[PDB]
RNA sequence: AAUCUCUUUGCCUUUUGGCUUAGAUCAAGUGUAGUAUCUGUUCUU
RNA sequence: GUAUGUCUAAAGUUAUGCUCUUAUUUACUAACAAAAUCAUUGAACUAG
């Protein structure tokens, strides 16, 4: 059974730099944040997810306060994802079901219990009914909340080989993009199981994160060698010989990576508790920023419209603002 | 000051072993190599003609 | 001009190309075991 | 300028087939191992020991 | 009397781990695809 | 086409200059493919 309290609808909203310091904080979830994603295009809330099993939403302005909790998961959050028209929310956790929130009342529009971790989920760009679900049976599961037949399950892509790590549309929303513990990167087109593109290399490490340069020209990997690497969008999607970043740790963890709104920077956690920062042009390593709590920090990401803001978060639970 | 004294040369006679790997993975007019392992071949090769 | 030389020292530059941590004793005794 | 690719391409090859597979094999162990870990250290935060 | 760096000498310290008929033979190929790759042009710098 | 190897992922809970767009060149790989001169005929067939 599920349960949501409210606190203040919030939805309406009310060339960068880089970030030096943490200016402020929340709360987070005690026993560590394992989410976090800022409301898309304009920014002004925040989602986050945690070990306590539950879901929040802060506000990015004014008094900072914590607006909607969501209370649907018997285990921790594992991904989340806002729809393209913010409505909607997905939530997937340990508990292996993924669920469906309504933004503002809170409620849940749609029930999948799965028979395996949804490891990651997306959603349709152009599309809010259509999302996809990445599993640790490696199978990716593509449904369509419309259609009642299969509960929505209108499609299965099955080609990877061990269990999904991410998930990520091109920004079209035609294809996109998947990584697997397999050691493999695949592109694929919407409904048809078939990868049109296949990314692997003898010296390429797993990627447990994936992300779109707002240019929408490339897109960028976390690898678990500490490095950062970079793709073509472009058919043939060859890999960038000289955008690579370094510096940062990550290997044994999920941490998550963001890009400036304008582009010009690249930005990740840590596994140390900081926060590095490179410029998108010559993938030199511009700042590093502590965090506190001394704990790694999966979870960064740029706001949408701030020349600077940041935020981050990870195992120490309270989530904290960099500018 | 036995356990220190004994550590202290260890300590030594290996940084010393890894300047002089340095010095010979830098120096060059031996005999063309494809890999360290043929570099270092070749040179000892070299040392023969003395 | 190409030398057998230069194309050797191009084979060589050619040829010539991740640190985990142990957060706990799982972890110690995993890589003891392996070692 | 062709000739020289391959020359070179060819020139460089050292090991047979076995130990190749078994570099690859060896990377493809340790990311395997690192991906345990991750998913140890996540069940180990969430106090799933 | 005790450091540091040079140079020589010594040490070679990641410094070729069997056998047979050189073990044997081959290296002329269409479409499409896959992977790597090449010149040029703008662009990055 | 094999030999053969690997995978199968909840629960049956053990107490705390340097690049890019893109049109080509070259190499390698493909049991993928019934390809028009030289009363209808390679045709289901080849493996360490």
């Amino acid at each position: 059974e599920e349960v949501s309290h409210f606190y203040g609808g919030y939805l309406y909203p009310p060339r960068c730099y880089l970030p030096k310091k943490v200016i402020r904080n929340y709360p987070g979830h005690p026993e560590g944040t394992t989410a976090l994603k800022f409301l898309p295009k304009t920014g002004h809330l925040i989602l986050s997810g945690g070990n306590d099993h539950t879901i929040k939403i802060w506000d990015f302005y004014h008094d900072y306060e914590c607006l909607r909790d969501f209370q649907g998961h018997n285990k921790p959050i594992k991904a989340l994802r806002f729809t393209e028209d913010c409505q909607s929310f997905l939530s997937s956790s340990f508990d292996r079901s993924v669920k469906i929130w309504d933004t503002e009342t809170g409620k849940v529009k749609t029930r999948l219990h799965l028979n395996s971790t949804p490891a990651d989920v997306e959603s349709r760009p152009t599309n809010p009914h259509e999302f996809i679900v990445g599993l640790s049976n490696s199978k990716i599961l593509h449904y369509d909340d419309r259609v009642s037949e299969n509960q929505g399950l209108v499609q299965t892509y099955d080609h990877h080989l061990s269990s999904i790590l991410a998930l990520k549309y091109f920004p079209d929303g035609s294809k996109f993009i998947s990584s697997s513990e397999d050691k493999t990167v695949r592109i694929w087109e919407n409904q048809i199981n078939v990868p049109i593109k296949q990314i692997s290399d003898t010296a390429q490490h797993s990627m447990p994160f994936l992300n779109v340069h707002p240019s929408q020209n490339y897109f960028c990997a976390q690898s678990m060698d500490n490095r950062i690497y970079s793709f073509s969008l472009k058919p043939k999607y060859k890999r960038h010989p000289k955008k690579i970043f370094k510096g940062h740790s990550s290997a044994g963890y999920g941490i998550s990576l963001a890009f400036s709104g304008d582009g010009r920077y690249i930005c990740s956690g840590d596994s140390k508790s900081r926060l590095f920062t490179w410029d998108w042009n010559t993938s030199r390593l511009l700042n590093n920023i502590k965090i506190p709590g001394n704990k790694p920090i999966t979870q960064v990401d740029w706001h949408p419209q701030e020349t600077s803001k940041v935020i981050c978060s990870g195992a120490a639970g309270k989530i904290y603002v960099c500018d | 000051k036995l356990a220190v004294s004994l550590q202290s040369e260890s300590k030594k006679r290996y940084e010393a072993r890894k300047r002089q790997m340095q010095n010979a993975k830098t120096l060059y007019g031996v005999e063309s190599f494809i890999n360290d392992k043929n570099k270092q071949f070749n040179e000892k090769l070299s040392r023969e003609s003395k | 001009h190409v030398s057998a030389e230069q194309i050797l020292r191009d084979v060589y530059k050619k040829g010539q190309k991740t640190n985990i941590d142990i957060l706990d004793l799982e972890e110690l005794r995993e890589y003891q075991r392996r070692k | 300028k062709e000739m020289l690719a391959e020359a070179r391409a060819r020139l460089l090859n050292t090991q047979g087939k076995k130990a190749t597979r078994k570099i690859r094999e060896r990377m493809l162990e340790e990311s395997k191992r690192i991906a345990e870990l991750q998913k140890r250290r996540e069940l180990k935060q969430a106090g799933i020991n």
